[PDB]
Order: C-alpha cells, then structure tokens, then sequence
RNA sequence: UCGCAAGGCUGAAACUUAAAGGAAUUGACGGAAGGGCACCACCAGGAGUGGAGCCUGCGGCUUAAUUUGACUCAACACGGGGAAACUCACCAGGUCCAGACACAAUAAGGAUUGACAGAUUGAGAGCUCUUUCUUGAUUUUGUGGGUGGUGGUGCAUGGCCGUUC
C-alpha cells in the first residue's frame, strides 16, 4: 500500500511498488 | 377522593409501553368506577 | 454464493411478521420502513428499531433507503432463509442440515423428517444468484407448479415420486437411495427393461405428456429395501415434456421407435433378444 | 309532523379525535422503449469443453496443524503461497527475562554485578554465579501513583495523493 488506506487483502511483496493486482486500476 | 378498586387491566389508546401500575377506583361520593393514574411510576408495594 | 449462519439471533418479533408480509409485499413488492410493525400488528416501539436492526445484517431484509418509498423486502435471504423459517413454521423442518447435493434450481439436501426417516428439501434458485423480476416469481411458482406435476402417473399405476410443500422455493421430495445407469455395473434381467422404454413412453401418452430427456444418470435402480434389494425405477426423465398439439410429435413419436437402440446393446456389447412397440395404440388407448 | 305507501319536512346526545378539507406545484420510479455499437456478445463454422488420469485452485471429511480474507469487489488472483524444517499466516513441550521513582528490610560480611572453570539438556540452546575472581555505588526486592503511549484501535484535526466526480 501506500498508507492512504488499510489494504490488507491482497498483499504485495512483490517488486518493491506496492501495488495490489486489484490496485492496476485504481493505483 | 375513593377507594382503589384493583390493579388495572392495560387496554391499548396508546402508546406507554408497560403495565402502567395503574389503579382501577371507584369513588365514594358518587360510585362511578374510573380507570386512574400514578406518576414517579412503579414501586408497586405500598397499600392494599 | 451461499450464506447460511444469518439467523439465530432473532425472537417473536419476526415470527408474526413473515407471512403478514409475505402476503403484504405481494399486495403491497418493496415496502417502507413503519408498516413491519403494523403489518403484524408489533407495537411501534416495544422492542422494534432493535429487531429491524438484528434483521438489518442478516440479508434476508435489506434498508433500501430511497427518496420517501423506503425499502424493508421480504436480499436474497428473504426467500431463502424465510422459507426455512416457514418449514420452521409449517411443521416440517426442525433444524437445518445433513445435506449433499448440488443443481442449479435444484439443490439436494439431505434432512430427516418430523416423523424421523428422511426426505430431501431441493431448492429452486435459477440463474446462478440471480433473482429478480420473474426469477423470484418463477421459483415461487416452479416450487407451486412442480408441486402440481410430479403425481402424473403416481394415481394411474407407475412411478412418479410425490412432493410434500411448496413453501417459496422448497420442494421436498421419503429420500431415494438412486443407483443411475452411469454408476450401475451388472443387471439379472436385462431383456425386459429394454423393450420397457417403449413402454414407459407408452405409459406417458395415457396421461397426455410424452417425456424423452434420457441421458446416462437419468433411470435410478433405487433402494426402496435396503436388505433384500427390492429395488424401483426413479426416472429423472421429465422436463422434456410436450403438450402434442404442438408440431413437434412428427420427430417426437420417431424416437420411441429407433432412438433407444444403444444402450442395453451396448453398456448392458451384448446384443439384445427382445421385441418393441409403438405408440400408434396409445393414440386412441387413452 | 305530511302521505295508502316508499319515504318527505324538523333534528340530538353517549363516545372519540389531532386532525378532517380547499385549490395549487416540484421531480424519483415505469412492468415505455428508441438509436447506439460492443464481437469481452449473436448468426457461418474453427479451436474445443461437455466422458476420464493429473499438474494447478478451492467449498466438503479430518485435525495439537491440515491457516487466512476483500479490493477490479464475489463465483475469480491464491494474496508471485508448486513445494523442502524457514517459506507460511498454525502446532507437540521449555526457559533467557519484568520493582524502575521515592522512602521501607539488607544494602560494599555479597545485596547484586562480569573477560571465565564446571553442573548445565527442558523434546535441541544460549543464559546463571551457589560452588578463579572483574565488581565500584548502582542497586536487590510486598508495593502504588504512572513518568514507561517501544498499547494507539484511535476521535478528528493539518496539508498530500489510491479512492468518487
């Protein structure tokens, strides 16, 4: 995430970017 | 002034929502039975 | 998908709400918010805004809030777990769940009755869910109409299973122990029960609705004895079912003729003794 | 009272009510549908499911363990989770460790400290200092305000950009 929200499903570890597979469309 | 007849039976002309610890009476100048009232209501235990 | 764990938390103040409002929102679709009350004749505030708030989560009421015509529907759950509650309150379901089977406007679920042997509650959702316009109205009526066509042979001598209620989308079917034609391995008497399709079309045109759709899962050798295997014929068979008015019998009455051919031929390689029959005598042996 | 009649003329109370009534208006929902224009749909059929063995992914049995949930929001991603103990959110059994701040018992005859030698083991460990000796004033404990918010879930407040437009 990046701390404008609680995201706490569909986590990111992934790349450093923190950008949620739900989030290409929103972030 | 008059006697208390019994303990009251709620018929519904609304709306307080409980056994209203009421007093049916009837009087004793004339005798004409009416439906009465407490207020500060409850503590249903202090005359017969 | 299915939610189930929605509804334990409630009273009375419910119970004689259900079938008030489900006759009311059938006089009166979507209803507003100070008539669940009245309605039933439920006080105005003697426990009231508390109870609408417990059914508030549990879907099976939902606040609709538009511009003055408020909403109270009795989402999904208004059908589903009302109509629990309704087999909760027409005295056949005590509590929910042995259940395994799976359709899609026919689940099978396995209960035990009041009585203590077992039956089975299918339900009716189609589209899946969706339910709308005509999907509620039609499981309310396929629940109602279905509990109307599945006795058309049971008083004429063969073998139909009865429905016991219709309540909003339930349809209980005792339950049958089904052994299809797909599971089944050997048979004693295989000569018979050929030549008994033709016949059993034969037994359908003496009630006036031919039935076809024969796939492999469809006639249960079933367990009516369970010890000495006194078996039956269940017969999943029928939605292909046609009124004969129709210009369709001229490709319906060939397949009673040459379109079961294969399957006591081949799954049960063994090529078959027996004769047939066709349906020119049950056109005029009603 | 008037009439043969049906009725016509004159006309209440007991009780109950926060209303009954007049004309006037603004725009949700339609069980109104137009056109679009979309091949993430339809016709012509391709690939091919639909009958089965399994990677890959779950709802169900079984658990000390067979973990887990919402955003494009649902029938899906498994959350880079194909997996080894770690992963990996759970488990079968143990202890390194809690009293500071004041004063109160002992406080430097060992209170409690450590570069070490053993016993060390609980299901496999570092740790301790009763049995070399650094100790260095300092700190040991039955205690409570709570300084310790390395408990912030926060309540919004202040910009700032996922989100809603």
């Amino acid at each position: 995430q990046c701390r404008v929200c609680s995201s706490h499903t569909g986590l990111i570890r992934k790349y450093g970017l923190n950008i949620c597979r739900q989030c290409f469309r929103e972030k | 002034k008059g006697i208390v007849l019994e303990k009251l039976g709620i018929e519904s002309k609304q709306p307080n929502s409980a056994i209203r610890k009421c007093v049916r009476v009837q009087l004793i100048k004339n005798g004409k039975k009416v439906t009465a009232f407490v207020p500060n209501d409850g503590c249903l235990n202090f005359v017969d | 998908k299915l939610d189930t764990s929605h509804m334990r938390y409630l009273t009375t103040d419910d119970f004689r709400v259900l079938q008030a409002v489900e006759q009311g929102s059938r006089s009166h679709e979507v209803v507003p918010t100070p008539l669940i009350h009245q309605i039933s004749g439920m006080r105005s505030q003697s426990g009231t805004n508390r109870a609408i708030s417990d059914l508030a989560k549990l879907s099976l009421i939902s606040k609709m809030r538009n511009v003055k015509y408020d909403g109270y529907r009795l989402t999904y759950n208004g059908i589903d777990y009302l109509a629990l509650k309704t087999m909760l309150n027409r005295d056949t379901v005590y509590s929910v769940g042995n259940t395994i089977g799976v359709g899609k406007e026919s689940d099978i679920y396995k209960v035990s009755d009041k009585n203590g042997n077992p039956r089975v509650m299918k339900i009716h959702r189609l589209g899946r869910s969706n339910q709308g316009a005509n999907w509620m109205h039609l499981s309310r009526l396929a629940a109602n109409k279905e509990y109307q066509f599945m006795s058309m042979l049971y008083s004429k001598g063969f073998k139909v299973p009865e429905p016991f209620d219709n309540s909003r989308h339930i349809v209980v079917m005792e339950l049958i122990e089904g052994y299809p034609m797909r599971r089944l391995r050997k048979h004693k008497n295989i000569p018979k029960l050929y030549s008994d399709l033709m016949c059993f079309i034969v037994d359908l045109a003496n009630s006036g609705l031919i039935h076809c759709d024969f796939n492999e899962f469809n006639i249960m050798i079933k367990d009516k004895l369970e010890d000495e295997n006194d078996c039956g014929f269940v017969v999943i068979d029928f939605p292909q079912c046609i009124s004969i008015q129709h210009q369709d019998a001229d490709y319906y009455f060939q397949r009673d003729v040459d379109c079961i051919r294969r399957f006591f031929k081949k799954k049960l390689k063994y090529e078959p003794k027996p004769d047939s029959s066709m349906l020119d005598t049950e056109g005029f042996g009603d």
